[PDB]
């Protein structure tokens, strides 16, 4: 029968010893619900050293979704932290010896001597403006959810704001390369002269909503469909229908 | 759609602070319940259990009449053609409503203000609480058509003291 | 009851000296035909529940903060049914406690 | 010029370093904010005129000395949080957020100056916008200096804010006598390393760390911990009544069930313990919309900002008159 | 006070809204509301 | 803590630490050949790894000029907390009354283990029930909170997001329930001195029912007591009386809540005429508020200003009204009331528009809660009849709850149908 006893303090013993552990557990999910979708935890150098070892190792099975599900961020900061892990491996090669790092260490080891706030998930601000509807007396139907709502706005939200980053991050990067000119006295006509763009306007020019059908026409009197780099001209300059996110 | 505005007429529903009453209108028939009034029943009582907002649910009937019991000519023309598939479905949706009246999360009060008759005590009997008038009739003549006394009408009766219930659901 | 925690002077033989309750009462059972205290004015000002019996000829100024109305001709018969009835619901509701 | 601002605004809105003297006024300065702040009932001026102007001098003070009054009235909003959202993706106020400088006006003439590139062309405006997919860089014969200034910055960060008042609250005189032996041992690559692998530093964290712990519970922390753990908890209660009814009804056993309840019942049901002690202020890192590369040094705009996260040192109740913020639900709201 | 309704509504929102503590007779109150009877359009018949 | 000594110690043994590690490397390198030109040189004099030998000269320079009193403390630089302005009397009053409860509890405990009979045994077991359903019991939110954290740590995606909303909102309420309890008494003060509050009435309340028992004794036996002894009896009952004022007036303590701030809205100086002159005198106008929908006001007269403020301090906490707000950001809709000639307009708006008011309608709208108001005070701006026509106006907003327990249907937000 004491056996019985013996195993019930062995179980009360086995809680009792971990409640400060169950306390620090806690203080980190209280860090997510205080501000929903916050991480809680800080993302350490290494484990960003760890991501673009496992991006550069198998880069079809540990893609971005990948890595920002595992590592709980955005997308966006998977492409932020990979493209300069790059940048840093290319200025190593360039110096030949490894960059200093005594700020990323001090960051990693005490990370309780700093304040963090970076974010798992997208969570979109409401205009909760108070706009109602009675429902007919037999009304049977079940009301929707808020948080629900809430979770497709975001969603939804979050889809944009990922293309948008998208678009405009793979022109900055290929404006670090030196695709683009950005500079005025870079802009120099060919032998030829100008290549022109030209667009056709009016209801039977449109390629869709956004604009209108684009072509190249060379100045030796050729023309040609667009590039990649003129598709991506062509998609950052039509017009978009939604206000300003962030 | 606009087919559904004569069920809709058949089960209509009285709001009140924080409580819903369910009205049988089927005068032609004596309140006698059909598959697409059980239907709706249903949808109405699981949607009032499931909305925090409302505190009882209460069933009335209009007219003189309560409830008759379930619409059989129906079930009958339908057994005549050939197929028994509708009289199935009628009967597990109508048992359901039975249940779900036995087993309500919410209380549920029953104004028997006429003739109830069949399932018509099926629906109101296993609820919380249950108001008889002076108008108030209850038979079970099931045995008198050809069937049995169902909806939970074997539960009720066979609960009651002695040998009452077999006495009522043998008489009628 | 308004002002319950005011001084009060002994005088002489007088009307009698008395102070007001100690603690503020949670009910008010009132039997003032023609209105000849504050009672309901200064319960209904402290938010305290009022039971009374209501004539035909009620103010609607009185009638509005009586929590309890009860619509009958205060005979003495029925007095002596209200207070019985009283009586014997709170002392059954008593003794089921223990006291 | 900037230490008399204190005065104006009765608490330390200067950031550099303060005289004796200094400290002095600032100790009666402070007593003066203490009485007003009791003073506040009889104040028919207090909400409208005073607090208001205060904290848009607070404001103003923290973005640089910009005009922002003017700047908020040029648009017709009453709330500033749209208007404080548009100043954080600014680029002086970015490079001071980065911690890649130290003040907003060193960054101003560091932009200004033509010193600091955006998708690694020159920008050298001061208030340009930066969106999410810009990337910030210095200068090539410019960098090293930064990060060696970067690299100042942190550990004179830690040495003088993390060591002074974390559990080394030294009288001045002799703190500043004390801070060449420390500042010493970071002239050299090895001893920062071993200032960072050190017991010293941490013993420090793990004091910081269960500081951090306490102060969870002023929002109840502790009676979550219960409400998840409420079965076992009460387990043990039905072990203890069971034992000590079938081991009693015709001693070890009882006192350690007697310890682990009345363990397990102070640290569920004791109240937060705010001690004298005061906190000490922490740099934050604007890890939500800026991911650094320290080494270059780099960065990447990937996200916005967020009107909770605003490193100024004013009070949410002060502030919510000129913000007027649903604060609680995480949104830019 | 400027707040309507009845002493019950009322003293219910007020204590919900964690404005007043709750006063005894408010369960009492809860438990036996005060009597409600139909509109009845005033017009008293002679008997 | 830690000694300063113990400080000097430790930067002594790192930089000890330092030079035992060079001279360990240096040893290890130069046994295997290899020439300490990295060595020497490049951790002496050439390293200036974060720039500080100019710093270090500063301050070795302004260590050696002046005297004081070297453990002399000073106001601190970093210092304004500003929200560690708390009263220290109270929070050390929690401390002991916990520790007080937690004895007790031990002591109950004990006794459970020191018992002999099983009927005993349930005796101090239903002791310690009650004693634990009244001091230490944890309210049922948390038990909710708790469950909802249990789903929490084993949830992802939509659901994880929908819960984490769920948990923000119940801890909301929580900590409201908890600031603003009126049944806590901890939620209350003295002003000014013009369990333990529990106690002390009731000792005050047996000493009045005694001494009214000895006044009707007293006056039973003045009934039939004639002559010389009627005087004395008389003189007895006079001092019983006193006695019973001055208890009665031992009980008036005004409380004031705390988490509320009160504000003035109006000071005048009023006069009143005689033979003698002007007799002047003051009226307050407050207003107070939780920010979490309580809103009073109070109106006193008084000698002088202050005088008159206190008095309507002392007496805002009386009349509290519960405001309901929508999403405790706005009003539900568009409200229009008038209080004799005072005109007033309120207008919902969405969540980042601010507060569109004058001072009397921004004061009372801020203490109530409310973010996003526009209004309009068109009329009268008498700033008594003001603080009246905000009361009814916020008062006759119908909320989706009202509407829908008015009309017995179901009232839905648009953006959730
Ligand atoms: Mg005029």
């Amino acid at each position: 029968m004491i056996k019985e006893i013996e195993k019930d303090n062995r179980h009360s013993r086995v809680f009792v010893d971990g409640i400060k552990q169950k306390m620090m557990e806690m203080s980190v999910l209280l860090k997510q619900v205080k501000e929903p979708g916050a991480r809680g935890s800080y993302l350490k150098d290494s484990e960003k050293t760890e991501m673009y070892r496992l991006h550069k190792e198998n880069p079809e099975v540990y893609t971005v979704e990948r890595l920002a599900k595992d590592y709980r961020i955005m997308r966006q900061r998977v492409h932020a932290i990979l493209f300069l892990k790059e940048d840093e491996e290319e200025e190593e090669r360039k110096l030949g010896r490894p960059l200093d790092d005594s700020v990323e260490r001090l960051l990693d080891e005490y990370p309780e001597f700093f304040v963090s706030h970076d974010r798992e998930f997208h969570v979109a601000s409401l205009s909760y403006k108070p706009d109602f509807k009675v429902m007919p007396e037999g009304w049977d139907g079940t009301i929707k959810d808020m948080d629900e709502v809430h979770y497709e706005i975001s969603k939804k939200e979050d889809d944009i704001l990922y293309e948008e980053f998208l678009r405009r991050f793979e022109f900055n990067k290929l404006k670090w390369k030196g695709e683009v000119k950005c500079h005025k006295y870079s802009r120099r006509r060919s032998s030829d002269g100008w290549k022109i763009t030209v667009e056709k306007l009016g209801p039977q020019g449109k390629r869709g909503n956004g604009g209108g059908w684009k072509f190249v026409s060379l100045p030796d009197g050729s023309s040609r469909p667009l590039n990649e780099v003129e598709k991506m001209y062509v998609k950052r300059e039509a017009p978009r229908r939604r206000r300003k996110i962030l | 759609s606009a087919s559904d505005a004569d069920v809709q007429d058949q089960v209509s529903v009285e709001g009140k602070a924080k409580s819903r009453a369910a009205i049988l209108d089927r005068p032609s028939s004596l309140n006698a319940l059909s598959a697409p009034m059980v239907g709706r029943l249903k949808r109405l009582y699981e949607s009032w259990e499931e909305n925090p907002a409302i505190s009882f649910v209460l069933m009335k009937g209009s007219g003189k009449t309560f409830c008759s019991g379930a619409d059989v000519l129906p079930l009958y023309h339908s057994i005549n053609e050939g197929n028994t598939e509708e009289c199935k479905h009628f009967f597990g949706s109508l048992y359901n409503f039975v249940y779900l009246q036995g087993t309500y999360l919410k209380p549920n009060i029953a104004i028997m203000d006429g003739v109830t008759m069949g399932c018509g005590g099926g629906i109101s009997i296993p609820g919380m609480f249950r108001v008889a008038t002076d108008k108030t009739v209850l038979a079970h003549p099931e045995v008198q058509i050809g069937f049995h006394p169902d909806a939970g009408a074997s539960y009720y009766l066979s609960r009651l003291p002695g040998y009452l219930g077999e006495y009522l659901a043998l008489t009628g | 009851l308004t002002n319950s925690y005011s001084p009060k002077k002994f005088r002489s033989r007088h009307k009698k000296l008395c102070f007001g309750p100690t603690t503020m009462p949670d009910c008010v059972v009132v039997f003032d035909a023609e209105r000849k205290s504050s009672v309901v004015l200064e319960a209904a000002k402290l938010q305290i529940p009022v039971v009374a019996i209501v004539d035909p000829n009620v103010p609607l100024e009185f009638f509005e903060k009586i929590t309890y109305p009860v619509p009958a001709r205060d005979s003495v018969k029925f007095v002596y049914l209200f207070c019985n009835v009283i009586t014997k619901c709170f002392v059954a509701e008593q003794m089921k406690m223990g006291i | 010029l900037r230490f008399q601002t204190c005065r104006l605004l009765l608490g330390n809105v200067w950031n550099r370093e303060l005289t004796i003297i200094q400290r002095r006024i600032l100790r009666r300065l402070r007593n003066r904010k203490r009485s007003i702040k009791k003073r506040k009932i009889y104040s028919k001026k207090y909400l409208t005129s005073y607090i208001q102007l205060q904290t848009t001098r607070k404001l103003s003070l923290f973005y640089g000395d910009l005009p922002i009054t003017e700047m908020h009235r040029g648009t017709k909003r009453t709330s500033y949080i749209p208007f404080l959202l548009n100043l954080e993706t600014r680029f002086d106020v970015i490079l001071l957020r980065l911690h890649f400088l130290e003040t907003i006006p060193q960054a101003r003439q560091l932009i200004s100056h033509r010193r600091v590139c955006v998708n690694k062309g020159m920008v050298s405006i001061t208030h340009l916008k930066l969106s999410h997919g810009d990337i910030i860089s210095f200068q090539e014969n410019n960098a090293i200096i930064r990060g060696e200034e970067i690299r100042r910055s942190f550990y004179k960060e830690i040495l003088v804010e993390k060591i002074i008042g974390k559990l080394l609250h030294q009288p001045l005189r002799m703190w500043r006598r004390s801070k060449t032996e420390w500042f010493h041992l970071l002239k050299t690559k090895r001893g920062c390393r071993l200032l960072l692998k050190s017991r010293f530093l941490q013993q420090l964290r793990s004091s910081m760390q269960e500081e951090d712990l306490e102060r969870t519970k002023k929002f109840g922390s502790e009676k979550v911990c219960l409400g998840s753990s409420f079965a076992e908890h009460k387990r043990m209660k039905r072990n203890l009544l069971k034992s000590l009814f079938l081991s009693k009804r015709r001693p070890i056993v009882y006192n350690s069930s007697l310890s682990l309840y009345s363990n397990s019942t102070y640290c569920f049901a004791s109240p937060h313990k705010l001690t004298m002690k005061r906190r000490i202020k922490r740099i934050e890192l604007p890890t939500h919309y800026l991911e650094v590369n320290y080494r270059t040094p780099k960065a990447v705009v990937f996200y916005g900002p967020n009107i909770g996260h605003i490193p100024h040192d004013i009070r949410l109740k002060d502030l919510n008159l000129l913000l007027w913020s649903r604060n609680g639900r995480g949104q830019n709201i | 006070s400027w707040m309507k309704g009845d002493l019950l509504s009322k003293t219910r929102r007020l204590v919900g809204g964690l404005a007043t503590r709750e006063p005894v007779w408010l369960k009492a109150m809860e438990a036996s509301p005060p009597p409600v009877f139909p509109r009845s359009n005033g017009n008293l018949k002679k008997i | 803590t830690i000694s300063p000594a113990e400080a000097d110690r430790v930067v002594r043994d790192l930089l000890a630490e330092v030079e035992k590690e060079k001279q360990r490397e240096r040893e290890e390198r130069q046994r295997q050949g290899l020439d300490c030109k990295d060595i020497d040189d490049e951790d002496e004099d050439e390293e200036d790894y974060l720039g500080i030998e100019p710093f270090i000269e500063k301050l070795k320079k302004q260590n050696l000029k002046d005297d004081g009193e070297l453990n002399r403390r000073e106001e601190s630089s970093d210092s304004d907390s500003e929200l560690d302005e708390v009263d220290w009397d109270e929070e050390r009053k929690k401390e002991d009354m916990f520790n007080k409860k937690f004895q007790r509890h031990k002591e109950l405990l004990q006794t459970l283990t020191k018992s002999e009979t099983l009927d005993e045994a349930y005796k101090w077991m239903t002791k310690l029930d009650k004693f634990e359903e009244k001091h230490f019991k944890l309210a049922p939110e948390y038990r909710v909170i708790g469950e909802l954290m249990n789903r929490l740590k084993v949830a992802e995606g939509k659901d994880k997001f929908i819960l984490q909303q769920k948990i923000n909102r119940a801890m909301r309420l929580v900590e409201w329930k908890e600031a603003f309890d009126p049944n806590n008494p901890a939620n209350y003060g003295v002003i000014e001195r013009d369990d333990d509050m529990k106690e002390r009435d009731d000792i005050l309340l047996e000493k009045l029912n005694a001494i009214d028992k000895k006044l009707e004794s007293k006056l039973s036996e003045l009934d039939h007591t004639f002559g010389k002894k009627g005087k004395r009896l008389e003189e007895e009952i006079r001092d019983l009386a006193e006695e019973r004022n001055a208890l009665t007036e031992k009980k008036r303590q005004p409380l004031y809540r705390k988490g509320y701030d009160v504000h003035v809205i109006d000071v005048k100086k009023v006069a009143k005429v005689t033979k003698g002159g002007r007799v002047e005198r003051y009226t307050a106008l407050m207003v107070c508020g939780n920010y979490e929908g309580v809103i009073g006001y109070a109106k006193a007269k008084a000698e002088t200003g202050q005088s008159a403020m206190q008095k309507a301090y002392e007496k805002c906490f009386q009349n509290l009204h519960y405001i309901e707000r929508h999403e405790e950001h706005t009003i539900a809709h568009a409200i229009q009331t008038s209080y004799k000639k005072t005109k007033l307009y309120l207008w919902p708006a969405p969540t980042t528009t601010g507060m569109k008011a004058g001072r009397v309608v921004k004061t009372m709208l801020l203490l109530a809660g409310f973010k996003n108001i526009k209004s309009k005070v068109i009329g009268s701006r008498n700033s008594y009849n003001t603080v009246k026509a905000v009361l009814k106006a916020l008062n006759a907003v119908e909320t989706p709850k009202d509407v829908q327990e008015k009309f017995g249907r179901t009232v839905v937000e648009k953006y959730l149908l």
